[PDB]
């Protein structure tokens, strides 16, 4: 049975202030630009749509230096930190980025139509760009997120399998990283081993994994540690109708039709796809810039940091304005070549955190032993995520007691 | 589907004369007519597509006509390399059909 | 340039079925539309059935329905038409016509097979 | 990429003559065909591109035709200035290629 | 009107490096597209590479990649090819060959240099 930790948790009236200055990074919003001989990268990928996952990293309040000590026993009694108050500062202006394909598998336009496409090419491909759908979401919690996409299965071995079937689909769980890519509106799926022809969706998501967050899983977990609060907001429609050009994987079946003849002797593509398309970013539609309280979390965890630990999950496509640059080869000449002028595209995204923490007391009874025991194992040890990549914040030489010198703090007194 | 009629069945001509051969439709088919040309040991040789068009490849002496029901290949000054079957062949739906086939012959 | 070969003579038995192929030798082919053809001794010619891969369109004359199908191999360029329930006015010579992408229609049918003699008699 | 065959390896004709070479190409490129004609001690210089277009400059006695797979340059009324080499060029895709050459000598 | 100039004769040991140039002269040329081309004594022409600066393009023949590398300076308006790990089979004529900007196609080479001599032997 698990209890929840008010139970065997005591709070202080004891709070702290933390907080980032700022957060800068500069990058292209496509690819990463890499050196020809070599591997290194010179520029990396910053791109408006890209999963932002802190890692934040706490003092051990144990050996934590405090002008007074006579409130709790070291002998039976242990410290930890608890989060009160979250605020995310997001800089920039407001904008809108768009993205597309040089060569994106696109057949006709069928929103409308007047002639009859009775005749195949070898390469039907065009130059293709839109603007993707909207969304907001932040997720805090004391351990890594957890995502969810399509992806390929294991078929059965009864019968073989000849090129150009269709693959397995199945539904695969995994931890989100920092630079993972946001659904965009075409689906959470792996576009590298779903798709072969490398031309059906735009170049920044044409060799990634979209995933979603996993929230019906991440609510139904019995200890509550993976998400003590979160906001969503999501928004889309339908912009353009088309086609794709290809092999007819499947045919359609004769009794859903009456056969044509002349220009529809045979049939066009019935692999319909549609274009998406965030409609308008607004001030009073920000979930950001706003500070969260957290009074009572859903779980049975109410926001205690065990380990010293703490993860922010972040997406904003609202400020997602690519900046266009033009350098000049040769300025020897009086009149407009092409060729005189470079283009470069180039994002810059600004970030900024602040946290209210509360210290906390355990009594480490026997009965308390044993269930922090069965619950984690290095707790008591103490008294893994090496694989992965997060964006890391180191705040333990960050703490100041006067709580009314900072922006955050002197809400904090204003609420109480 | 859509059957097909040619005429005539046989004819004999001398070389550097002037052949027709009238082919009919039973239904429109607007100008999806094609010519092909077969002789003993070997494949079928296309020479005329949509009734108008000439292939590469194919002496200008050979013309095709026709639109609707009515179709009809001309053959002018012909050669001793040019006495063979012909047969039409209908593409208005992709249920395809031929003709019955006209064999020219020596005079 | 590019020639297509078939495959040999056959002798069946009535009641069996056959199959035969038609392989694309030179260049690169990207085929487009693939038919049958055959010719009886003493007859004229007649369609036997067409595959378009592209459009996904396969289909077969009334006389013909529930005993011929044809397939093609795009990895390989090569074309399979099946018989069933053989007849023994099926002894015929048959010919392989294709059509390769990039031309101007579906139905320019310019390159066909030597043909291939299939005899049913017990 | 696409190999390119030339016919013939050589060839040899007279002063006002006609002369036809033929060019094979191991796919379907339309009509991305270009002809350059070189000359020994100098550099090579183009004569038809697209396979049927006239380089500025160029006698009129030049003329080339095709498309597909085939294709075929024609020169009429050969005069002595016309005796070099020729070669097919490709451009279909970015990995251009030439063919194997044609030499045209005197009778 | 406008001239290409190359470089002098170029006498090399198996295993280096060579570097060649491509000037304009006359006029003003605002180039479109650069490649090079070579022939081997009693051999015909071979392709060995172009750039394309507007479109982004850059390709070189599969025997080639590795040890070509094609530049372009618009400032100066200056080719230059590189050849790494030099054999003896690379002697031969190297010609230059560019289009200019607000011609019809990226393919018309009009412009040809006059050709540099490359020996590789010891």
């Amino acid at each position: 049975k698990v209890v929840s930790t008010d139970e065997y948790v005591a709070r202080t009236n004891i709070y702290y202030h933390a907080g980032t200055s700022r957060l800068l990074a500069v990058g292209h919003p496509y690819f990463p630009i890499k050196k020809p001989n070599n591997n290194k990268i010179l520029v990396p990928k910053v791109s408006g749509l890209q999963y932002r996952v802190f890692r934040i990293h706490l003092p051990d309040p144990n050996k934590f230096g405090f002008p007074d000590t006579s409130f709790y026993n070291p002998d039976t009694q242990r410290l930890v930190w608890a989060c009160v108050g979250v605020e995310v500062g997001r800089g920039q202006p407001l904008g809108v980025g768009i993205s597309g394909h040089p060569l994106l598998n696109k057949l006709d336009d069928t929103e409308n139509a007047s002639a009859y496409a009775a005749n195949a090419g070898v390469d039907n491909r065009e130059c293709i760009s839109m603007d993707y759908k909207q969304t907001q979401l932040c997720l805090i919690g004391c351990k890594p997120p957890i995502g969810e996409h399509w992806g390929k299965g294991s078929p059965c071995t009864n019968v073989a399998v000849n090129p150009g079937d269709c693959p397995p689909l199945e539904l695969i769980n995994t931890v989100i990283q920092d630079g993972d890519m946001v659904d965009t509106g075409f689906g959470a799926m792996d576009f590298t081993t779903l798709q072969a022809n490398k031309s059906e969706v735009p170049l920044d998501i044409c060799t990634s994994i979209c995933k979603y967050p996993d929230y019906i899983k991440m609510v139904s977990e019995p200890y509550g540690d993976s998400l003590f609060f979160y906001l969503r907001r999501e928004q889309m429609f339908v912009r353009h109708l088309f086609n794709r050009a290809g092999a007819v994987g499947d045919n359609v079946p004769d009794d859903l039709y009456i056969k044509g003849s002349g220009s529809t002797a045979n049939l066009a593509s019935s692999n319909y796809f549609p274009t998406p398309s965030g409609s308008m970013v607004t001030s009073d539609a920000q979930i950001f810039n706003k500070p969260y309280w957290l009074q009572r979390a859903q779980g049975h965890n109410n926001g205690i940091c065990w380990g010293n630990q703490l993860f922010v999950t972040v997406v904003d496509t609202t400020r997602s304005t690519n900046m266009s640059l033009c350098a000049a080869i040769s300025t020897s000449e009086t009149t407009y070549k092409n060729t005189n002028f470079k283009e470069y595209l180039r994002h810059g995204e600004e970030y900024d955190l602040q946290f209210i923490f509360q210290l906390c007391k355990i009594t480490l009874t026997a009965d308390v032993m044993t269930y922090i025991h069965s619950m984690n194992s290095t707790i008591l040890e103490d008294w893994p995520l090496k694989k992965y990549t997060f964006w890391e914040v180191n705040l333990k030489e960050k703490f100041s007691a006067d709580l009314d010198q900072f922006p955050l703090g002197r809400k904090f007194l204003l609420q109480a | 589907d859509i059957q097909m009629t040619q005429s005539p069945s046989s004819l004999s001509a001398s070389v550097g004369d002037r052949v027709t051969i009238t082919c009919r439709a039973s239904d429109m088919i607007s100008n999806y007519l094609n010519w092909y040309q077969h002789k003993p040991g070997e494949a079928p040789k296309l020479l005329i597509y949509s009734a108008s068009s000439l292939q590469t490849g194919v002496p200008s002496r050979f013309s095709g006509s026709g639109s609707g029901t009515d179709f009809t290949l001309t053959i002018n000054n012909l050669q001793p390399e040019d006495f063979a079957t012909y047969y039409c062949q209908q593409s208005y739906i992709t249920r395809l059909s031929f003709g019955g086939g006209t064999k020219v012959e020596i005079k | 340039q590019v020639q297509l070969v078939q495959s040999g003579a056959e002798v069946k038995k009535p009641g069996s079925s056959v199959k035969v192929s038609c392989k694309a030798s030179g260049g690169t082919f990207n085929s487009y539309a693939t038919g049958w053809v055959r010719q009886a001794p003493g007859q004229g010619l007649e369609w036997m059935g067409v595959i378009v891969p592209i459009f996904g369109t396969e289909d077969y004359p009334q006389r013909f329905q529930g005993r011929v199908t044809i397939t093609a191999d795009e990895s390989t360029a090569t074309a399979y038409m099946e018989l069933r329930s053989l007849r023994s006015d099926d002894t015929a010579v048959y010919y392989c016509a294709r059509s390769r992408l990039g031309s101007s229609s579906w139905f320019l049918f310019e390159y066909w097979g030597q043909g291939t003699l299939v005899t049913v008699s017990s």
